[PDB]
């Protein structure tokens, strides 16, 4: 544990990008978070929402 | 209710048939349907006001 | 008088497909009045196509 310092800055990043890659997996409201999900079920007017 | 399952759906007769006053699809398209896949497939029918 | 949900814009319908279609972004107005008494015929007014 020596080089936590340089370990954290390496995790924090890591952690981080995660982070952003598991919000791809979010419905935020819609029916689906997969967007050829959406648009192969919907059309083009109601898929826009 | 019935399950129907195992059966090859087309779907654009249904929604060519003029005989229907209401036909409304509320999770995709009925363009859209006989290009998807399901599970299983439940039919519902009862004569209501 | 039921081919006015086809006449609103966005929708599906055999007017929708092959007769009269608007755009999703339509701007503007539609204005409908029934033509019964200027229209209808004893033998069927077969000139609207």
């Amino acid at each position: 544990s020596a080089l936590g310092k340089l370990q954290d800055v390496v995790n924090q990043n890591a952690q981080a990008l995660n982070t952003l890659v598991k919000q791809l997996s979010s419905n935020f409201g819609a029916i689906s978070s997969v967007l050829n999900d959406i648009l192969s079920r919907l059309d083009p007017p109601e898929a826009e929402v | 209710r019935k399950r129907i399952s195992n059966c090859v759906a087309d779907y654009s007769v249904l929604y060519n048939s003029a005989s229907f006053s209401t036909f409304k699809c509320y999770g995709v398209s009925p363009t859209k349907l006989n290009d998807l896949c399901f599970t299983n497939v439940y039919a519902d029918s009862f004569v209501i006001r | 008088g039921d081919e006015v949900r086809q006449i609103a814009p966005g929708q599906t319908g055999k007017i929708a497909d092959y007769n009269y279609k608007l755009p999703d972004d339509f701007t503007g107005c539609v204005i409908a009045w029934n033509s019964n008494n200027l229209d209808s015929k004893v033998g069927g007014n077969y000139n609207y196509l």
